[PDB]
């Protein structure tokens, strides 16, 4: 019935501000509450605030103490989320959510719980600047090989093998945040040892933020 | 505020078992103001149960919520491969919303030992001035594994980082990657680099090493 | 549930101000223990900076309320005005809403607000019924509103 479309990912410096938008779809925009819930990488859900556009009533999580401003533009059916004076710990995925409704149309009974969710907006708060990754090979019964995607910012990095023609035994690990502020990940694949000398293995790294595309052939030393 | 405590943190069962998740509240919550959610890796949460016991549209009958006051329960009669995820409880009784810490329902399989592969730093990386040593643990269960770095039989600490994949839909196993970070100069002052691995499916700590 | 007694419906005379309307519709709730004694001033304070005028097509409807911490039990108070009294528009239009029907809401949870606007949708929906509200007497308005909202939520 209803679709929530949010804005794209954002990268901000500490102390700056973020305005995430969220456009609604088929269904009454003002009659039902819009909520904002965020989720830090690897952690749980945290409510930030709710708004009823028809009455322009907003209810905030008092723990933010004014750092959050939630507005609703009834003419374009868009809700806004502004988080000011950002800290590195504000790095999270910010979700737009609409409360569920029993039934259809104008007489859909509000339910309270969040039945319609947006796809989420990644917000990264850091002092690091955009940097493309350098790719180093992890040179190799069964054997293992891979590529090390070290020192890049921001997330994410997509890794494939042989242009997607190799998906059995591949394991791309979640990136780690290094002390320098740059990310690093590993992508390994287990292959038969009898294939090392005659089967080509190429790791395809694409970093869309920096428009960097690296192909690194992996061979035994 | 009303604090929600979920139990257990992780639930390990095979497909077909009953899954029971508990959510305890520090204050009484009205049944109309309680809800359960499901979240799979990479996706937004999905509403399962609202009003403490009512199924959301399109939620199969194997999900059933119950409880009132301060004790609420979510039950899954016959767990299926697409039911393995993280479940959060939620209340919004007194003009504020709180979530539970989450319960990961994981696929439980037989104990599986990991394959260990140690990788010396590449030649083009040492040219740049840094040395990364990677230790790979491939396809093991359960998740609990401990990796330790030793250079010239000297225990390392505070110069490595770990990463664990989500549970594979293939064999229900996990994989771990550790990365020992050293400068190029410190990498020359030592000969042997080893990563010792201890796991439930190993009779003794397995050590993989190489000589620089 | 939600409490809806017979004395929660009242016709109001002419030449009444917006504050006198709010004070009159809060007296039954204060006398029954549904709200705090200061409930009248808190609703007046909210309406001044968060108006609740609704430009319903038949007759204008207003929904003055306040935060939940000043509410003991859920209840609604209905007031029929003799003359149209302006309530500034909750939408944001620079001109107000000539209101003849006022619903004073005292809910205990902020997240039930969207659910109570839905109850008023069941009363607002019938154009002919909104016309009858201005001509019916006190006990006629109570019986019709009670049964119309009784079709879903528990009353009294």
């Amino acid at each position: 019935q209803v679709q929530l479309m949010q804005s794209g990912a954002e990268v901000k410096r500490p102390g700056s501000s973020v305005k995430v938008s969220c456009k609604s779809s088929g269904g009454s925009f003002s009659d039902y509450t819009l909520s904002w819930v965020r989720q830090a990488p690897g952690q749980g859900l945290q409510w930030m605030g709710s708004i009823v556009p028809l009455l322009n009533l907003v209810n905030y999580a008092q723990r933010f103490q004014g750092r959050v401003t939630i507005t609703a533009d009834k003419s374009t059916s868009t809700a806004y989320m502004e988080l000011r004076t950002l800290r590195p710990q504000d790095t999270a995925v910010y979700y737009c959510a609409r409360e569920g409704a029993e039934g259809w149309g104008w007489f859909a009974k509000p339910v309270g719980a969040l039945g319609v969710w947006g796809q989420g907006t990644t917000v990264t708060v850091s002092s690091a600047s955009t940097k493309g990754p350098s790719v180093f090979p992890l040179a190799p019964g069964t054997a293992a090989l891979g590529c090390l995607v070290k020192d890049y910012f921001p997330e994410p990095v997509t890794v494939s093998w042989n242009s997607g023609a190799l998906t059995s035994g591949v394991h791309t690990f979640p990136a780690v945040l290094q002390s320098s502020g740059l990310y690093s990940l590993s992508s390994v694949v287990t292959v038969p040892s009898s294939s090392l000398g005659t089967q080509t293995y190429i790791c395809n790294v694409n970093h869309k933020p920096s428009n960097t595309k690296v192909d690194k052939k992996v061979e035994p030393k | 505020e009303i604090v929600l405590t979920q139990s257990p943190d992780t639930l390990s069962l095979s497909p077909g078992e009953r899954a029971t998740l508990s959510c305890r509240a520090s204050q009484s919550v009205g049944s109309s103001y309680f809800a359960w959610y499901q979240q799979k890796p990479g996706q937004a949460p999905r509403l399962l149960i609202y009003g403490a016991s009512t199924r959301a549209t399109g939620i199969p009958g194997r999900f059933s919520g119950s409880g009132s006051g301060t004790d609420f329960t979510l039950a899954i009669t016959r767990v299926e491969p697409e039911d393995f995820a993280v479940y959060y409880c939620q209340q919004f009784d007194k003009s504020h919303v709180t979530f539970g810490q989450g319960t990961k329902v994981e696929f439980k399989r037989t104990v599986a030992a990991p394959s260990v592969f140690i990788f010396p730093p590449s030649d083009e990386q040492l040219k740049s001035g840094t040395a990364s040593v990677v230790c790979l643990l491939n396809n093991f269960y359960p998740r609990e594994a401990k990796v330790q770095w030793k250079v010239d039989n000297a225990l390392q600490s505070g110069n490595s980082q770990e990463s664990v994949t989500e549970q594979d839909s293939k064999d229900s196993t996990y994989s771990l990657s550790s990365t020992l970070t050293l400068s190029k100069a410190d990498y020359e002052k030592h000969k042997v680099y080893a990563c010792e691995v201890t796991h439930q499916g190993l009779s003794s700590p397995v050590t993989k090493s190489f000589n620089r | 549930g939600i409490h809806f007694r017979r004395h929660y419906v009242r016709h109001l005379p002419k030449e009444v101000s917006q504050n006198d309307i709010i004070k009159a519709l809060a007296s039954p709730l204060i006398n029954d223990g549904m709200v705090v004694s200061d409930f009248a001033d808190h609703v007046i304070t909210r309406e001044q900076n968060f108006p609740t005028g609704l430009p319903v097509e038949p007759v204008g409807v207003a929904i003055p309320h306040t935060d939940s911490k000043y509410v003991r039990q859920n209840a609604i108070s209905v007031g029929i005005l003799a003359e149209p009294v302006n309530f500034e528009d909750a939408g944001g239009e620079p001109d107000p809403v000539p209101v003849r029907v006022v619903f004073m809401l005292a809910l205990g949870n902020w997240f039930d607000i969207t659910k109570w606007l839905w109850y008023i949708k069941a009363v607002i929906q019938d154009e002919d019924f909104m016309q009858q509200l201005l001509v019916m007497n006190d006990d006629e308005i109570y019986q019709s509103i009670y049964t119309r909202i009784s079709e879903l939520e528990v009353l009294f």
